[PDB]
This record gives structure tokens, sequence and C-alpha cells, in this order.
């Protein structure tokens, strides 16, 4: 689930920076309910 | 260590598709994206896309997305379709950044193919003529300039040497330039010593492998 | 599309110079900025990926810094090997965008060119154009004029020139200058003129035949 968001938010068609945002704030719930 | 080569026909036609592949050893394809880059004398370094070694997609350059296609066959393509001359430039494979995850490596190439010589023209490719470039008549002690003149060959790229690479000092073998008519010329030149010019010979050897002719060209000086 | 600029386009420098080039960026590319080398004939080869990371393998010599629009390629005590063009690339946006290149040249001194001219050979003449050639050889710097003057016409538009690199041994560089002439025209025309301008010369050299004399 999250190796499957993260590697498409890789293969957008966005800019590095809001890839590593985007990238941040999914492993961000990943973090909180595994926490 | 990883490396890419390139493969495919150096010599398009105006309208017609090109087609090139990339095939990649040390046995990673799977975790990175691959891109194609191409290189013009007029517009320079060019990102022409990249494609998710995995799963197959990709993200055109906004100038090339109507007619460009990156896929896979640890081998991957590119096909540009409806070209001009303007698509004439060297074309290189390389390798991007991890697929998996971002990682800031993301969107610049690490490693490169040797790349290929891609030509678009509706040139038929032909041989060159060679032409002597006699050293002048007008004393022993002074310096002599000599060479062939490779002219009318296409395409790119000719071989010259001089008396079968024995004669390495001095010689000069400028770039070729594209001529109105759509063929090649170039000249190769050496500079030697004025007395040597009634005791040594001097042929330039110049080959075309796309058209598969060596020539052999004596130049000695005009008698007068 | 982010336009990248970079300055200076070449550069004379020497073994054991600092030397530093400057890239552009139309706008904010959050300080991804990439460098490269490459050398004539040759494939470019990576030397930095995010401002200030060298890629594995590159001397210490070579630092990347900058932000935001402005960024630095710099190379502290240059090398023989170091003698190259130099690219910067962007690669945060789509599509991924480079600058025109930094040519870093090998700085001597002055020196005058051989000229010498040649007359389309009679083996040519039979196919029914003409070409006539003009060497400058073994110059520095670059910067050289070649002008033809056919009976003491000025041609232009008719010639073409090609540059060697810097040669290995001496790192001058070379000219050939390419007249083209139908065979009537280069027929009905006695003098046949080179005229080279360049720094190493006081006053302009001219080398020169007569069509059909020796």
């Amino acid at each position: 689930r999250l190796s499957e968001l993260l590697s498409k938010i890789n293969d957008m068609p966005i800019t590095n920076d809001q890839k590593k945002l985007m990238s941040n704030d999914v492993l961000k719930f990943a973090a909180e309910a595994e926490k | 260590q990883v490396q890419l080569q390139e493969s495919g026909p150096g010599l398009v036609k105006p309208s017609e598709t090109l087609s090139l592949t990339c095939v990649v050893s040390g046995g990673s394809f799977s975790s990175y994206y691959w891109t194609w880059i191409r290189q013009s004398p007029g517009k320079g370094l060019e990102w022409i896309g990249e494609m998710n070694g995995n799963s197959g997609y990709t993200n055109y350059n906004p100038s090339l997305q109507s007619r460009v296609t990156i896929s896979k066959d640890n081998q991957f393509s590119l096909k540009l379709t409806s070209l001009t001359a303007a698509d004439t430039a060297v074309y290189y494979c390389a390798r991007d950044a991890i697929v998996m995850v971002f990682t800031d490596m993301r969107g610049r190439v690490d490693v490169w193919g040797p790349g290929i010589l891609v030509t678009v023209s509706s040139a038929s490719t032909k041989g060159p003529s060679v032409f002597p470039l006699a050293p002048s008549s007008k004393t022993s002690g002074g310096t002599a300039a000599l060479g062939c003149l490779v002219k009318d060959y296409f395409p790119e790229p000719v071989t010259v040497s001089w008396n079968s690479g024995a004669l390495t000092s001095g010689v000069h073998t400028f770039p070729a330039v594209l001529q109105s008519s759509g063929l090649y010329s170039l000249s190769s030149v050496v500079t030697v010593p004025s007395s040597s010019l009634g005791t040594q010979t001097y042929i330039c050897n110049v080959n075309h492998k796309p058209s598969n002719t060596k020539v052999d060209k004596r130049v000695e000086p005009k008698s007068c | 599309d982010i336009q990248m600029s970079q300055s200076p386009s070449s550069l004379s420098a020497s073994v054991g110079d600092t030397v530093t080039i400057t890239c552009r960026a139309s706008q904010g590319i959050s300080n991804y900025l990439a460098w490269y080398q490459q050398k004539p004939g040759k494939a470019p080869k990576s030397l930095i990926y995010y401002t200030s990371h060298l890629e594995s393998g590159v001397p210490s010599r070579f630092s990347g810094s900058g932000s935001g629009t402005d960024f630095s390629l710099t190379i502290s005590s240059l090398q023989p090997e170091d003698f190259a063009t130099y690219y910067c690339q962007q690669h945060n946006s789509y599509p991924r965008t480079f600058g025109q290149g930094t040519k870093v040249e090998i700085k001597r001194t002055v020196a005058a060119p051989s000229v010498f001219i040649f007359p389309p050979s009679d083996e040519q003449l039979k196919s029914g154009t003409a070409s006539v050639v003009c060497l400058l050889n073994n110059f520095y710097p670059r910067e050289a004029k070649v002008q033809w003057k056919v009976d003491n016409a000025l041609q232009s538009g008719n010639s073409q020139e090609s540059v060697t690199e810097q040669d290995s041994k001496d790192s001058t560089y070379s000219l050939s200058s390419t007249l083209t002439l139908s065979k009537a025209d280069y027929e009905k025309h006695k003098v046949y003129a080179c005229e080279v301008t360049h720094q190493g010369l006081s006053s302009p050299v001219t080398k020169s035949f007569n069509r059909g004399e020796c």
C-alpha cells in the first residue's frame, strides 16, 4: 500500500520538490498508524 | 558495474521512423527509470523522456510528446516518428534514479551509453571523391603543406590516415561540413619539410565504411 | 520549460588554476542542479547531482554550490584531464533542461598561423566544380578571420570553415576554409587570394595563386 503509492508518486509528471512533500505526507500516515 | 549500449540504423529518411534500442548490462533494469537524451550542435542536449524500468510508465518531453514512444522490448527502445532534419543528432540512452521511491537522484542521469549518430536526410549513401591538395612548387629548410579533399560523401563518418598510419606528426583532419547538396566534405592536411617532397611519398588513406569505399591517394607536387 | 543559462561559454585556463562556471535557471529548482563533463566525441560523464553531491569517483577538486537560481561549478587546481565542456542540468521539473555548456580551454602564448592556399585539382575540374582551400596552421587564439578574393572581388557566403580541436602537443588550433565555385566561374578569373587576419600577425597575410601558372 505504502510502496505502491510511493512508487506511483515517483513516476508522476511533477517536480522533485513536490514528489518529496507528497512522499513525506504518505509515510506520515504509515508511521502514525504503526506508532 | 552497469553498462549501456545503443544499437540501430544511423541513417533515417525524413518522414520515416527512427528506431533505437538500448540493452542494459549489470542486471538491474527493473529497478531504475531509463531515459533517452540527444545532443545537437544547434539545440544542445535535450531530454527526450524517461521510462519506469518495471512498469513501462513514461514521461515525455512536451516538444516530443506527440511522436515519441519509449517502451520495454534488459532491453528498451526509442521510437520517434514524423522526422525532419532537426532530428539529426547523437542519441544516448541513460540511467536515471530508482523507481521504488523518490531519492534526490530523480531526473539526472549517472550512466550513459556511448551514443549513436542518427542522420535524418533524403540523400543516398555515397562514397567520397578524394582530390589532392598538392604542395606548392614555391625551398628546402621551410615547411610545405599538403592534403586530400575528401568531397561529396554521405553519411558521416569517414576516417583519414596518412601512409597507413606511419605519418601522424603534423596531421590535421578537419570536421566535415554539410554542403548545400546535402553531401559532406572535409579536407585532411599534413605539414612536412619541403626537402622531403622529392624523397618521401605521401598517400592519404580515406575509408568510408557506410559506402564500403577505401581510397589511397598519392599526393605529389604538381609540375606545374 | 525551465531555461538554463551558463556563463561563460568559453574560458581559458592553465594547470593549477581555480575555475568556476555559473549556471542560471529561469525559475527556482529546489536546488536540483546536476553537472556533467564532456570531451569531444564522447558521451557526457556525470559529475554532480543535487547542487553539491559528487558522483562516485569524481575528484574532490570538483565542487558544486549555489541556490535559488544561481549555481556554480568550481574546479580547484585544474588538471590536464579537466579541459573539456561542462554542462549544467536542472532535474527538478519536466522536461529536464540543459545549459548550452561551458568550454574550458588551454591558455597558451599567441602564435601566428602559417597560411597555405591550394588550387582546385585538375581531377576535380573534370566533374564541373572547383574547390579552393585555404589552410591556417597551428595558431592561437581561436579567433581568426579568413577573406577570399577572386580578382580582387571579395567573396562572401560561398565558403565554409571547420576548425580542429586544440592540438594535444602544442594546444594550437588549425582552420580549413573552402571556397566553392562553379568550373565556369573559376575559369573566368585569374587571381585567387586568401587573406588571413589574426592576433599573431601584425598585418594580414595573403596567400594567392594565378590560375594556370605554376
